[PDB]
């Protein structure tokens, strides 16, 4: 599964409809808080279209739950992420990942 | 050889390359489907369309290549990502 826990709420009616572009700011870290990637360090929002299997599954189902403005922590079990194979050099096998993601805007 | 815009050529090249690396963990394949595209660039814009695209996206795609070269020398894999940051930027702009 994927676990969403509000850090800061949005309007709670403007959800990303399948096929929109989510502009978001995230910091990703491994379970222990070890940061691996953040768009906020580059000072540059990440964009992706929701539904096109463009991102990992915990993101697909996680971000679909979010409304514009909302900031959330996603706890994504390896099944809904990079699995047993990981992504070599950055995400190890089986890793439970935590994402802090804020949904800036839909386009 | 065949007629195709550098636009279409790079769009589907970048998409295929990314799927091979990210999706299949095939860093051998992604170099295969990327080296050709880079080869053309290094040879020359012939038409006006290939000229302007080169003015727009030539620099980024070049730097992306140096990052891949850097990966080849160090095995770091964060060079590959700094490369794919730049590929993503040119791809996002050419849609
Ligand atoms: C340098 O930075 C990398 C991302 C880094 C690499 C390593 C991971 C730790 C990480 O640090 O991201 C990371 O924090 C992370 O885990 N992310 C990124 C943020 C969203 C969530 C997750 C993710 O899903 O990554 C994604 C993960 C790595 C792979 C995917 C997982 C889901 C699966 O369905 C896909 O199958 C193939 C692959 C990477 C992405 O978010 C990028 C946008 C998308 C893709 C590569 C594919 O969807 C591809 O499909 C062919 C596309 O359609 C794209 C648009 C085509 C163009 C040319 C490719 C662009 C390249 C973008 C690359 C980027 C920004």
């Amino acid at each position: 599964g994927v676990q969403v826990e509000t850090i800061s709420p949005g309007d709670g009616r403007t959800f990303p409809k399948r096929g929109q572009t989510c502009v978001v700011h995230y910091t990703g870290m491994l379970e222990d808080g070890k940061k691996f990637d953040s768009s906020r360090d580059r000072n540059k929002p990440f964009k992706f279209m929701l539904g096109k299997q463009e991102v990992i599954r915990g993101w697909e189902e996680g971000v679909a739950q979010m409304s514009v403005g909302q900031r959330a922590k996603l706890t994504i079990s390896p099944d809904y992420a990079y699995g047993a194979t990981g992504h070599p050099g950055i995400i190890p096998p089986h890793a439970t990942l935590v994402f802090d993601v804020e949904l800036l805007k839909l386009e | 050889r065949v007629a195709i815009l550098w636009h279409e050529m790079w769009h589907e090249g970048l998409e295929e390359a990314s799927r091979l690396y990210f999706g299949e963990r095939n860093v051998k394949g992604m170099f295969e489907v990327l080296e050709p595209l880079h080869a053309m660039m290094e040879r020359g814009p012939q038409t006006l369309k290939e000229t302007s695209f080169n003015q727009a996206y030539g620099r980024d795609l070049m730097e992306a290549q140096e990052w891949c070269r850097k990966y080849m020398k160090s095995g770091n894999v964060k060079d590959l990502t700094q490369a794919w940051d730049l590929y993503y930027h040119v791809f996002r702009r050419i849609s």
